[PDB]
């Protein structure tokens, strides 16, 4: 009765609306947009999907504006109930080009509707929206690849991580590669999010019967422990504070989950560190991201000096009750007066610094036995 | 290794954009394809795997998109990756 009569004034409107120029009825326009909106968000039901076709094919001419575009957009994401499964091609072509171009256009409204019409893409299905998905390709990997110029580009690419919840054959194309270059260039904060939901992806991936998807990217997985630390070996350069950034988010990588770097990628992640730890003194700088997982206490000495290295040691306690402590400490200090002779006895005498590096054969037994690695946490 | 490079690159672009060449651009190319299967063995050569070892043996692929009919689109992704790696 009233729908029926309501439905068809609107399409009188967009009808209207589309006969018209429209120089001067722009915001009698956005006014009847609006009130359709209104009248669609009141009622969904009446009386086809036609009416959702004549507002897809009108929402083309709308994005002149671009102003009225952003009104039109907030009722595709209110009555998508079925629309976006039966006939998807129909809005791919143009609510991706108008998403890509308003980075462009400098548009607030324009990137909160593309920005709401993608979460009411992602919410409602995955399966279906695939092609939706495989149209906005260059529209999500446009705001990765030029974050460096613009500003809004790093709103958007944490918006569509979050549209990738399954990842299983969505894209396929270029999801893993967009994935590892925003991480290198955000903070801490915003990168240890990312790299632990690229984790889950990735454990999820292996774990479903898609595994051959996920099964490439430990490479991706590589290159961000290469760039902090294999960065170095051709040419040392920096970028200190993206080698720091990069370092603590594969840290909190390796420390959260640890199920990709075992048992495969942990022996050849250990050996890259221990090549660029015995290659200069720039790169051996960053195993204190490695000391401060588990045996935290790298900012007790600033490199002065070798007198107060055992201050810091007896200082980094509380220490209430410190018995056993001081012991150890004490210990830990005849290692290093040990290790320093090792290192003064160059090159005659090299028989302490043998029995240095062969000091694990005992520790080596008695914690596979009895799990108890105190002394060499120590040293 | 990466010496070389340099010069394969500015021949094998500027014969195509100026001297009209068809095939003799991968006369210039295969002493360079003919190089890498010897594989890396050292420290520097393990260098160069992580540095560009990635899209050097995919770009003859997209070779491999451009001799059935000579498209534009199969072939400029290469060459997005040649003037990438020149000034790195």
């Amino acid at each position: 009765c009233e729908l029926a009569l309501q439905n068809p004034e609107v399409v009188a409107l967009r009808g209207g609306l589309n006969t018209i120029l429209k120089n001067v009825i722009d915001c009698q326009l956005s006014r009847i947009n609006e009130a359709l909106i209104t009248t669609i968000l009141h009622l969904l039901n009446h009386p086809k999907t036609r009416q959702y076709v004549r507002a897809d094919v009108e929402l083309e001419r709308i994005l002149a504006p671009y102003t009225d575009f952003h009104y039109r957009h907030s009722p595709d994401t209110a009555e998508g109930q079925l629309k976006e499964d039966r006939e998807a091609r129909f809005l791919a072509s143009k609510m991706g080009i108008i998403a890509t171009f308003r980075s462009w256009a400098g548009i607030i409204n324009l990137c909160k509707p593309g920005n709401s019409g993608i979460q009411s893409l992602i919410g409602v299905l995955c399966i279906p929206n695939m092609e939706i998905r495989r149209g906005l390709l260059e529209v999500l990997y446009d705001i990765f690849r030029l974050p460096l110029p613009v500003v809004t580009e790093e709103f958007i690419e944490a918006l569509l991580s979050v549209d990738p919840g399954r990842f299983q054959d969505s894209w396929r194309l270029s999801d893993g590669f967009v994935a590892a270059e925003a991480k290198t260039i955000l903070p801490h904060r915003a990168r240890s999010r990312p790299d632990l939901m690229d984790n889950y992806l990735a454990l999820i991936l292996s774990a479903f019967i898609r595994n051959g998807l996920l099964e490439g990217l430990v490479e991706v997985i590589t290159n961000s422990d290469d760039h902090i630390s294999v960065r170095a070996t051709i040419l040392l350069g920096e970028l200190l504070h993206m080698a720091n950034t990069i370092l603590p988010h594969s840290h909190s990588h390796h420390l959260h989950c640890l199920p990709t770097l075992m048992n495969m990628a942990a022996s050849f992640d250990i050996p890259k560190e221990k090549r660029l730890r015995a290659s200069a003194a720039l790169n051996c700088l960053k195993r204190f991201h490695e000391m401060k997982k588990r045996g935290p206490k790298p900012y007790s000495l600033h490199l002065d000096h070798i007198i107060q290295k055992a201050i810091a040691t007896h200082q980094k306690r509380d220490q209430y009750l410190r018995v056993q402590k001081d012991i150890f400490i004490l210990k830990d200090t005849e290692e290093a007066l040990l290790i320093n002779l090792r290192d003064s006895q160059v090159l005659q005498h090299k028989e302490n610094l043998e029995w240095n590096w062969n000091l694990i054969g005992t520790i080596l037994k008695w914690p596979n036995v009895n799990l108890r690695n105190y002394k060499d946490e120590q040293l | 290794w990466h010496e070389m490079w340099h010069e394969g690159l500015e021949e094998a672009s500027r014969l195509y954009f100026g001297e009209r060449n068809v095939k003799g651009m991968f006369e210039v190319l295969e002493p360079l394809h003919a190089m890498m299967e010897r594989g890396p063995q050292t420290l520097k050569e393990t260098s160069f795997n992580q540095a560009y070892g990635r899209d050097l043996m995919e770009a003859q692929e997209w070779c491999r998109k451009y001799m059935k009919s000579g498209n534009v689109k199969d072939l400029t992704q290469a060459w997005d990756l040649y003037y990438h790696v020149f000034r790195r």
